[PDB]
């Protein structure tokens, strides 16, 4: 009953607009997480002229309120889909799962990063008797110190209502046995990193505090080459480095341009771990706008894609610049392939805009030949488009 | 396990008879009362506090089932020591510490 | 197939034609593993 | 290959072979580490 | 990501070789301090 009072304790002591917000969230949680997911990656004026908009903020805001003092561990059933395993575990009827299927969901979880978004319901103890168990899948997750973390109840049960902004790595999973269904117990951890997804203000802020000295140490010849490729010869670099250069042409001055471009960003590396965003266009994935496969309306493009993309390593031989900011601009409004990379700290890379006079805004460059793997593939729709995001990382 | 002067009681998990799907680890009469009161084993001898509690140096006292089971039992093993029997859940055993002893 | 109507981990041909239970599983019942110790249960599956 | 049937945090194999603890994590039992005091447990996987 | 085993905020490294809060926030403790006020903690990691 402790836990009860105090639920309802918190539930009182907050502002009605918040009361608002967690009350429509008691019903109609399936959309309100959807848009929590999926509301970065649209204009500006689209996020804020948008109607479900600014009760998100009221909730989110009501979520921040509640700190805990203390690592909690929590659990949660998941769908294994989140975790880019495009198959089922066991039928909701069998009771049993198979070896083969264990060892297939151990080796594609392996080691990667799975980042994570939006609101989510959790609960302090493992689901017993009564419980909903929807999933064959439990996550038991260790939130950290300075977690918000909102009690509340749907007029039966009480449940923890917090928002994800962090990536999990799943460590060990184990077969587990209750009321006679075996399931999927997994042990996960937090990665932080920096993020500004659509506050960009937060975002070239940090930028221009932390790289405001960093042009200033820079030889004429390599600051020079720097702003000529900012100044429109960035297009020839990247055809040159695509044109397989030291392999078949060997061109002394622009080898001279990229190695001096190079070591411009190896001097003063990213301080923390950044979760970066890029659109993009067919042409790096083998395709072109005229496609049938770019039509991701379509559910067996979406599958292709996953199949031929999802759990691979991209390797970009040109340099890859790159956006902070989740919000769709209109110099590239027609791409349709978001990739989402996660760069680690003390990484090569610099965030090239913080001088003034140039295109790109909130651009950022790394070294060329980067691999990234691609740790998951989902989709959402602007409009009436379907365009994918790709959770992807940088693998050195 | 009754010293003379306090007592101390114990219960100690044991497996059931006629089933299968029962995964209770089957120890000995010996290794629970070691177990039970946190007695130092040196070499052959099982010591309390200060108080040698081996098979020889007490009394053992059980029920009309308990004695029954025992008997029985000894008469399958080599070594027919008490401390050897295999502990079936149900059984009631008081050690008892002589008073005086050489 | 495996079907459980009244939602309690045993399936319906399990209950209608006997089951035991090994390792917090249910199992068809096999007659060689009446003498290992396991009874056979029947139960209804509504 | 690991497997916690009662989902009590510790292997099926630790359970019905023996195990101790170690900074809070069970770990299969090693005859060696009786001299630095560590004792075996056995318990029902089930 | 140092390392907290029992989940209280201070690390291992710190609560088995000495500790002392600043700004609420534990920190490696360091001999030069002893004098500004400052106390050297120790306790369990576990
Ligand atoms: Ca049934
Ligand atoms: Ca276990
Ligand atoms: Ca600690």
């Amino acid at each position: 009953q402790w836990e009860k009072k105090e639920a309802e304790r918190v539930e009182k002591n907050l502002d009605t607009l918040e009361k608002e917000a967690l009350e429509l969230y008691k019903k109609d949680s399936e959309q309100i997480s959807n848009y929590s997911q999926t509301r970065q990656y649209f204009y500006d004026y689209q996020i804020e002229s948008n109607p479900r908009e600014k009760e998100y903020k009221n909730l989110r805001n009501a979520i921040s309120k509640n700190k805990i003092d203390k690592p909690i561990n929590v659990y949660y059933f998941e769908s294994p889909e989140k975790f880019a395993f495009n198959k089922e575990i066991r039928t909701e009827n069998q009771n049993e799962i198979s070896l083969e299927k264990f060892n297939e969901l151990k080796e594609t979880i392996q080691d990667k990063l799975f980042k994570q978004d939006g609101f989510k319901d959790v609960s302090l103890y493992e689901p017993g008797n009564g419980d909903e168990k929807p999933t064959p899948l439990l996550i038991h997750l260790k939130l950290p110190k300075n977690t918000g973390m909102l009690p509340y109840i749907n007029s039966n049960d009480v449940k923890t209502l917090i928002e994800q902004d962090y990536s999990i790595k799943i460590d060990k999973i184990v077969r587990i046995v209750i009321e006679g269904k075996q399931y999927i117990k997994a042990e996960a951890s937090i990665v932080n990193s920096l993020d500004f997804k659509d506050d960009v203000s937060k975002g070239d802020l940090w930028g221009k505090e932390n790289y405001s000295d960093w042009s200033n140490k820079l030889t004429p010849n390599e600051l020079a080459d720097v702003n000529d490729y900012m100044r429109g010869g960035y297009t020839a670099i990247n055809n040159y480095l695509i044109s397989n250069g030291p392999l078949n042409n060997p061109n002394p001055e622009l080898d001279s341009k990229v190695n001096n471009i190079e070591n411009a960003l190896k001097l003063t590396p990213i301080p923390s771990n950044l979760i970066v965003y890029r659109r993009s266009g067919p042409q790096e994935f083998g395709l072109t706008l005229t496609s049938p496969e770019y039509d991701f309306n379509k559910i067996e493009n979406i599958d292709a894609f996953k199949e031929k993309w999802e759990g691979k390593v991209i390797t970009y031989p040109n340099f890859i610049s790159t956006s902070i900011g989740s919000v769709n601009m209109s110099a590239f409004a027609k791409r349709k392939i978001i990739l989402r990379i996660n760069i680690p700290k003390d990484s090569p890379g610099a965030y090239l805009s913080a001088i003034p006079g140039y295109a790109g805004e909130y651009e950022v460059l790394l070294n060329h030949g980067s691999k990234f793997k691609i740790n998951k593939v989902d989709s959402y729709k602007d409009g009436t488009v379907t365009k994918l995001i790709l959770d992807a990382t940088l693998i050195n | 396990l009754d010293t003379g002067s306090q007592t101390f009681e114990r219960r100690v998990a044991a497996k059931e008879q006629g089933n299968p799907e029962d995964k209770t680890p089957e120890i000995t009469i010996g290794e629970a009362i070691k177990k039970a009161f946190s007695a130092t084993k040196n070499g052959e001898l099982l010591y309390f506090n200060g108080i040698p509690i081996d098979e020889s140096c007490v009394e053992l006292i059980f029920d009309d089932n308990t004695s029954e089971i025992i008997k029985e039992q000894l008469k399958y093993l080599d070594d027919k020591k008490i401390y050897n029997v295999k502990l079936e859940r149900g059984m009631n055993i008081l050690i008892k510490v002589p008073s005086y002893f050489t | 197939e495996d079907l459980d109507t009244d939602n309690d981990n045993i399936p319906d041909a399990y209950e209608k034609n006997g089951y035991t239970i090994k390792d917090s599983i249910a199992v068809k019942w096999n007659d060689s593993f009446a003498e290992q110790g396991y009874k056979k249960y029947v139960s209804s599956y509504l």
